[PDB]
RNA sequence: CAUGACUGGGGUGAAGUCG
RNA sequence: CGUCACACCAUGGGAGUG
RNA sequence: GAACGUCGUGAGACAGUUC
RNA sequence: GACUGGGGCGGUC
RNA sequence: GUCGGGUAAGUUCCGAC
RNA sequence: CGGCCGUAACUAUAACGGUCCU
């Protein structure tokens, strides 16, 4: 259950790119945050890390196991209480999945690489994410590298990323000589004694050269503080100091309303100063007392808004935010509970795609061990094993309770890389992989037809698109750059060609058999009709018996579709029977079969096909410097632009690129637009190559 | 015959020949579907029907009938064979279960819902 | 019969046998994934029964893919009935304004039964050029009596016709070798 | 018991050639 | 009625192979 | 040495093959 | 039989 | 010669045509 | 103890037809 309230639960996130040191930071975070490691072991280097060599590492951490990394006061700095770290992303570009993750955690820590300032991947996510409301503080990681002073990092946060950053800490040292962080809000300067933690820390000097910096950064804190409240702004403007309480109040207010991004420092790679930053997360970033609710609308229509609020007494409601497939009893669907309670062996509702769920066994996954539990309370987080239709983003509620708590579904945009077989051997291996992918992830995308036209593969998360594509090409093999997209066509063949004669006038077969037709094929409108097809009798029964004109005609029609054309039947062509001969007062089944046969042998040879190829709406969103480069990608990919409008950090080019002309589109697009693009690919139309589509694509291409 | 002639060579039985390769004494068998045909019936009837070769779980390949007023199978879709041969279609002594596995089921059908693919209409 | 008029006749005849050889190589729908694959599907254009070149270009990156480039979207389709079929049999995928084509047998096997036939048929073509040499030789025998060339002289002259044959044999090998690159495409 | 270049006859079909 | 074309189905024979 | 195909009335021969 | 850019075949006397 | 076999690869070898 | 030619469902082959001489 729980004993600590909603307020003394801290749903916090880490939004951190790869560049901050993905591996190192995650191991250190699991150690740092309120014990999720073996008892003690906090002084001198390697001994700190004995916990992970013995059992499980990485994850997302429920913390407060009450034996290491605590503080003396209740809800003051570290712990005495539960802190749940649900991860946030800040990699590549913003997506609905990125948005969805940011909302489960109530506060977030944006992490930057110090040397890189703000790298491309961080900015694109941030501006878009801000629009949909996300409160963040900034953690200048990797202070063991360059940029290990406030001025370099801070200019990038304003310029690249568009936030208002401001100093509130001064660093002690820079690069390898960095060893300390000065807290300009608690007015201590701290030297950390270990490269893991910093236990037996020495409150130390601020070097003479940095006294000035520290005072300026304190002043920058006051300026930032004063903006919070009109009263403070008066005091600041005249000169009057904003005391410890005033600044503290301002920090809480501005972070929760996302009016600022506080800048802090500490390396999590040299592993000094991280701890000071994490205390501030607990103090000032949101908790479930600020988000006890989850708000929907009815699942039946959109008739009325319905609001949930935390209370065990109130019915269950939880949002599932991740699916893993545990070999124990299958899929574990991690969820955060907002209201009510669920117990093992209950029925719950998937109240957004409208399915009943069997709540089997429920487990809480500590980052070291698996512990089966029987109950979750309001505010608790756990994973249920076995659910019918609750997956990532999907809503769990009590046995029955319609309510849309999923405001961005598990099916996600078609951003694809193409996995291509080349040999029948590769086609066989492909089939096994696709079946397997569907069962673990129902919200992946595939494009396929039988034996070829297969596959364009789309994921559902940052790891996911890469993981699925890699396993198919690596483990189960595939010989790239051949087949990849589903198709379907009709002919639209037209041409005014007066003649083809089929004349049979022999004694074969059986009795004497005679059938003779001359047909004129003349243009008929190139429709989207798969049937086609207009028949006119210029001369009716005088050229083949009136009673027999459909049988003869039907025999050629069937046969013609099989002959030289386009692989799609004679469709949207007009055919005129205008001459022929034969006994118009006699017929037999045999006569039409011979008549049709000879007619078909002549008939295939003359006409002029016109048909269609699929054109894909390719909407590409990339950072604005790539307006050039998207058009360049299109040129190499016989594609064109039909409008291009700015969208936040990026430009949104509304391009039309043939579906047919993809070469593993994400890979090509990334190469030409320097890794910064994202795209969706939806069918636009099949096209006759219209003037705008053909000219524009060719135009880009040269 | 006579008692004597019976005491020697009694009355022989008759090994009942169950016309069904997908035996294994089962109500149905899973397949994979090799392709989707449209072969023509016998001499008495006309109109092209729909069929498809199936790669039964026991290897035993065989073409199954795809009854219903609306096919929807693929060259890789997984269907379930049931039985009941078909006259007009020789060699085709099976039928793909309607509304099971990776197959589909008749659409807009309001009569004989059990059979085919339909479960309580739009009410 | 003078040497010059026999040679002029021989050059005509042998060329027709060499053309029968070109036909014979191209005419089994080649080793499934070829340009020569698709000339068993002469596509009707402008009311004419036009040869393959006027509707498409055919490139090959490896023996298991066949890329058929058609400049227009419509054109790719009308070529598509020649990559496809079942005697020209393949299963095309759209990649480019061209089809990149996955193979249905078991990493191909319909390509073999055709390629052996192609090489045998090629030799039937060569045999035809050599039978034309025989006919030319027959005429060379008549010419020999007329200009009073001895047995040794006519047999040397026949050997010369055989050398001329061998130029067309050399070209036959070259023709075959070009179809080999198609087969290996 | 599985399988094999090739090969023999059998069975269907759609019904063609030849009588 | 029986060749002889084709296309499928099962099956006997087979240098031998597992 | 011997043989086949081919050449020659033939002895033999072959920018053929075969033991 | 000879002539013969050895001879022979061819060709010529 | 062509197909099959043996071989990582077999102008020889074995089984076919 | 023969030749030349035309010919059926994707070609290739041609049971079939023709024709010249035994």
């Amino acid at each position: 259950a729980r004993t600590t309230p909603i307020a003394r639960y801290r749903n916090i996130g880490i939004s951190a790119h790869i560049d901050a040191g993905k591996t190192t930071t995650t191991e250190r975070i699991l150690f740092y945050t309120g014990v999720n490691h073996k008892i003690g072991e906090v002084h001198d280097g390697a001994a700190t890390m004995d916990w992970m060599e013995q059992e499980q590492e990485r994850g997302i951490t429920i913390t407060s196991a009450a034996t290491t990394a605590f503080w003396s006061g209740m809800a003051k700095q570290y712990e005495p209480h539960r802190i749940n770290i649900i991860d946030t992303p800040g990699h590549v570009d913003f997506t609905i999945e990125v948005e969805r993750s940011m909302r489960v955690l109530d506060g977030a820590v944006m992490v930057y690489c110090a040397v890189g300032g703000v790298q491309p991947q961080s900015e694109t996510v941030w501006r878009q994410a801000n629009k949909y409301k996300v409160p963040r503080i900034a953690f200048v990681n990797k202070m063991d590298r360059m940029g290990a002073n406030f001025l370099k990092v801070v200019n990038q946060i304003k310029t690249r990323l568009g936030a208002n950053p401001v100093p509130l800490q001064l660093a002690i040292g820079a690069e390898e000589h960095f060893t300390g962080v000065v807290d300009l809000v608690k007015m201590k300067a701290i030297n950390w004694n270990d490269a893991d933690q910093g236990v037996t820390f020495e409150y130390e000097d601020i070097p003479a050269d940095m006294v000035e910096l520290a005072n300026e950064w304190h002043q920058n804190l006051i300026e930032s503080a004063a903006e919070a409240s009109e009263e403070l702004m008066e005091k600041y403007l005249g000169g009057e100091e904003l005391t410890e309480a005033e600044i503290k109040g301002a920090l809480r207010q501005r972070v929760l309303n996302n009016e600022i991004i506080l800048v802090t420092c500490g390396s999590a790679f040299k592993n000094k100063g991280v701890q000071a930053m994490l205390d501030a997360v607990i103090d000032y970033l949101p908790s479930p007392v600020d988000v006890p609710a989850i708000n929907g609308i009815l699942d039946d229509g959109k008739d009325t808004p319905a609001e949930r609020h935390a209370s065990d007494d109130e019915p269950f409601s939880a949002l599932a935010f991740k699916i893993a497939t545990d070999p124990f009893v299958g899929n574990l669907t991690f969820f955060r509970v907002y209201s009510g309670v669920v117990n093992s062996g209950d029925t719950v509702l998937n109240s957004v795609k409208a399915a009943r769920e069997r709540f089997g066994r429920i487990v809480q996954m500590h980052a070291n061990k698996r512990e089966e539990i029987k109950e979750v309370r309001a505010g608790d987080i756990a994973a249920a094993i076995g659910l019918k239709d609750v997956t990532t983003g999907d809503t769990l509620c009590d046995p029955d309770a319609p309510i849309i708590l999923e405001r961005m579904e598990f099916p996600e945009p078609v951003i694809s890389i193409a996995v291509e077989p080349k040999t029948k051997a590769d086609q066989e291996k492909m089939g096994l992989a696709l079946g397997r992918l569907a069962k673990e992830d129902p919200s992946f995308r595939v494009w396929t037809d039988e034996e070829s036209n297969q596959t364009i593969i789309a994921g559902m998360g940052e790891l996911h698109l890469d993981i699925i594509v890699d396993r198919m090409k690596r483990e189960f093999n595939v010989e790239a750059n051949v087949g990849k997209p589903q198709v379907a066509y009709r002919e639209t063949i037209r041409q005014k060609v007066t003649d083809v004669e089929g004349k049979h006038a022999k004694q074969s077969g059986g009795r004497g058999q005679y059938g003779h037709v001359v047909i004129d094929m003349y243009p008929l409108e190139p429709g989207s009709n798969p049937k086609g097809y207009e028949f006119i009798n210029d001369i009716k029964g005088g050229v083949i018996p009136g009673e027999y004109i459909p049988a003869v005609d039907k025999g050629i029609q069937e046969q013609l579709k099989a002959g030289p054309l386009a692989g799609y039947p004679v469709v949207d062509m007009g055919i005129r029977l205008h001459f022929g001969s034969y006994h118009d007062v006699d017929s037999s089944e045999l006569a039409f079969k011979l008549a049709a046969s000879i007619a078909f042998k002549e008939g295939f040879k003359k006409a002029k096909p016109v048909l269609l190829e699929p054109i894909m709406k390719v909407e590409v969103e990339t950072p604005e410097e790539n307006t050039g480069d998207v058009i360049g990608d299109l040129s190499r990919r016989r594609g064109m632009l039909k409008g291009q409008e700015s969208e936040v950090t990026g430009v949104k080019i509304h391009a039309e690129v043939p579906l047919s002309e993809m070469f593993g589109y994400a890979t090509q697009l990334r190469s030409l637009t320097k890794g910064r693009a994202s795209y969706t690919m939806e069918f636009l139309k099949y096209d006759e190559a219209p003037s705008n589509v053909a000219q524009a694509v060719i135009e880009a291409r040269g | 015959a006579t008692v004597n002639q019976l005491v020697r060579k009694p009355r022989a039985r008759k090994v009942a020949k169950s016309n069904v390769p997908a035996l294994e004494a089962c109500p149905q068998k899973r397949g994979v579907c090799t392709r989707v045909y449209t072969t023509t019936p016998k001499k008495p009837n006309s109109a092209l029907r729909k069929v498809c070769r199936v790669r039964l779980t026991n290897g035993f390949e065989v073409t199954s009938y795809i009854g219903g007023e609306g096919h929807n199978l693929q060259e890789h879709s997984v269907i379930l064979i049931r039985g009941g041969r078909v006259k007009d279609l020789p060699g085709v002594r099976y039928h793909t279960v309607r509304g099971a596995l990776d197959c589909s089921g008749v659409k807009d059908r309001k009569q004989a819902r059990s059979k085919y693919g339909v479960k309580r209409p739009k009410a | 019969m003078t040497l010059k008029e026999l040679y002029a006749e021989t050059r005509s005849h042998m060329q027709k046998s060499l053309e029968v050889l070109e036909h014979n190589l191209a005419g089994l729908r080649t080793g499934r994934a070829n340009p020569a694959l698709l000339l068993h599907l002469k596509v009707e254009y402008y009311g004419a029964h036009v040869p393959l070149n006027q509707i498409a270009t055919v490139t090959a990156p490896d023996p298991r893919t066949l890329v058929v480039q058609s400049w227009d979207q419509n054109a790719l389709k009308a070529i598509e009935k020649a990559i496809r079929d079942s005697d020209l049999g393949l299963n095309p995928s759209n990649k480019g304004d061209a089809l990149y084509i996955n193979i249905p047998p078991l990493t191909e096997e319909r390509r073999k039964d055709l390629v052996r036939a192609v090489r045998q048929y090629a030799e039937e073509g060569r045999v035809a050029i050599r039978n034309i040499r025989r006919e030319a030789l027959d005429k060379l025998k008549k010419l020999a009596k007329e200009l009073h060339l001895s047995e040794d002289e006519t047999k040397r002259a026949e050997a010369e016709i055989q050398k001329i044959t061998d130029e067309f044999i050399a070209k036959a090998d070259q023709l075959a070798e070009k179809k080999e690159q198609e087969i290996l495409g």
